[PDB]
């Protein structure tokens, strides 16, 4: 099941959602929460008993009638003529699936996936000094001051190393941050920056 | 167990002969014929002013006499009709066209089956109801019980709920895909099954299907509301 991207909403509109069928080999590629482009047919899958009002119904064009005592009326009549409602529903038939904003054109496996240009880019990034304040600025060009929050949130994004004991105690690795302050101090703004 | 034809002539007598001298029901019949009035209200006090035992029969057997009064007034409309109706409503145009074509192809001597006829309520365009007799005592909703079924009770209470006016089928109309003859299915039950095959003489003779389709356009509806009184 997929739904309209947040960019494409009309005014006052619920995000529509439609069901997308994934046939063989394009099957586990999609996952919940992703932002995926799909390509394929728009098909129609038959529906039945979708409406309480009678609608379009098929039936054979043979001109049969009903003899006395077996007259083609009511339930017998509908079964004899083979009447059946034709109610459909759009169901996209995804022939292929890609990320809508792909990360790469494709640590050692991801490194192999890196193209040469991005690999040297991240290499000189790592080799860079002052990357600390540079990342602060890049994450939060809008913000002024609040350097402690900049630093904490950046470290939060990188995260720690989860570990676990021999007994089985799951040592936390994530690092939760809290911003508390007087009103209109860019708290929700920091959260929105991390979101976007 | 009374001769309903005899009682029909008696209700005709009452409708024609009642006065108060202005001929209340005569004037209402003229208004009916002109289609300036869509419902007629009979007054059982006025009935009992001449024939109290008739009122007794009505109250002990109401719906039968609703039908008989309706039929009698239907039969009596042309007697009082003066000038052609202006054909206000599409329903009125339909009844005029159907009367035209049946009179066209009538073959007046010829005899036809009972079902090759217009359903008796399809051509009315007038309702008939009763205003209960003052002699009857207004009942109470606990007291009205099985021995009042089919009887003209008079009751009082507060209306606690009412739905909005919905259209209710009274005679479904259908059209064949072959013989070009309308078909009619009266309605008595709260629900119904719609027909499939055509009983028209031409369709049966040619032994074609004639799988008639339901028309919301050539059918009759009446405004339908339901309220919960207490
Ligand atoms: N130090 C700051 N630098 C940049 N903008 C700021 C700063 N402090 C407040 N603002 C402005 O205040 C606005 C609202 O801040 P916000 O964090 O939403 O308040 P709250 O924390 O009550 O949600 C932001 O849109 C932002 O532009
Ligand atoms: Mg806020
Ligand atoms: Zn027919």
């Amino acid at each position: 099941r997929i739904q309209e991207t947040q960019a494409e909403l009309p005014r006052g509109s619920i995000p529509r959602s439609l069901e997308v069928i994934l046939r063989a080999e394009a099957v586990e590629s999609a996952q919940a929460g992703d932002k995926c482009d799909f390509t394929g047919t728009l098909i129609v899958v038959p529906d039945v008993s979708k409406l309480s009002t009678p609608g379009a119904r098929a039936e054979t064009n043979s001109r049969v009638s009903g003899v006395d005592g077996y007259e083609t009326e009511g339930i017998r009549g509908l079964r004899a003529l083979g009447v059946r409602d034709l109610s459909y529903r759009l169901v996209f038939l995804a022939c292929c699936v890609a990320p809508t904003n792909p990360r790469f054109g494709g640590a050692e496996s991801i490194k192999n996936q890196m193209t040469v240009k991005e690999w040297e880019k991240v290499f000189e990034m790592s080799q860079d000094k002052n990357l600390y304040h540079n990342l602060c600025t890049s994450l939060f060009p809008t913000i002024h001051g609040n350097d402690e929050v900049k630093r904490g949130v950046l470290l939060m994004l990188f995260g720690g190393v989860p570990k676990t004991t021999g007994e089985g105690t799951s040592l936390r690795g994530d690092i939760n941050v809290c911003i508390v302050g007087d009103p209109s101090t860019a708290k929700s703004q920091f959260l929105k920056h991390v979101e976007e | 167990l009374k001769d309903y034809a005899l009682e029909k002539e008696k209700v005709k007598k009452f409708l024609q002969e009642f006065y108060q001298k202005q001929f209340k029901y005569g004037n209402q019949l003229v208004r009916l014929a002109h289609r300036e009035q869509v419902a007629l209200y009979v007054d059982l006090d006025d009935v009992a002013e001449d024939d109290p035992e008739l009122v007794d029969s009505i109250c002990e057997n109401a719906r039968r006499y609703a039908k008989l009064f309706a039929d009698a007034v239907q039969e009596l409309l042309p007697q009082y009709k003066e000038r052609e109706v202006v054909n206000k409503d599409v329903l009125d145009v339909y009844i005029e066209h159907r009367l035209m074509m049946e009179q066209r192809s009538r073959d007046p001597g010829m005899v036809r089956s009972p079902q090759n006829q217009y359903p008796a309520e399809l051509m009315r365009r007038f309702e008939l109801y009763f205003q209960g007799p003052s002699s009857n005592k207004p009942r109470v909703i606990r007291e009205v019980r099985a021995d009042s079924v089919g009887k003209l009770v008079t009751v009082r209470g507060i209306v606690t709920r009412v739905s909005e006016v919905k259209p209710k089928m009274v005679v479904a109309t259908y059209t064949c895909d072959q013989c070009g003859a309308e078909t009619y299915q009266p309605i008595q039950s709260p629900t119904f099954m719609p027909l499939i095959m055509c009983p028209s003489q031409e369709c049966q003779t040619n032994r074609s299907g004639g799988r008639l389709y339901l028309q919301t356009r050539g059918s009759r509806f009446i405004k339908f509301q339901e309220m919960k009184m207490q």
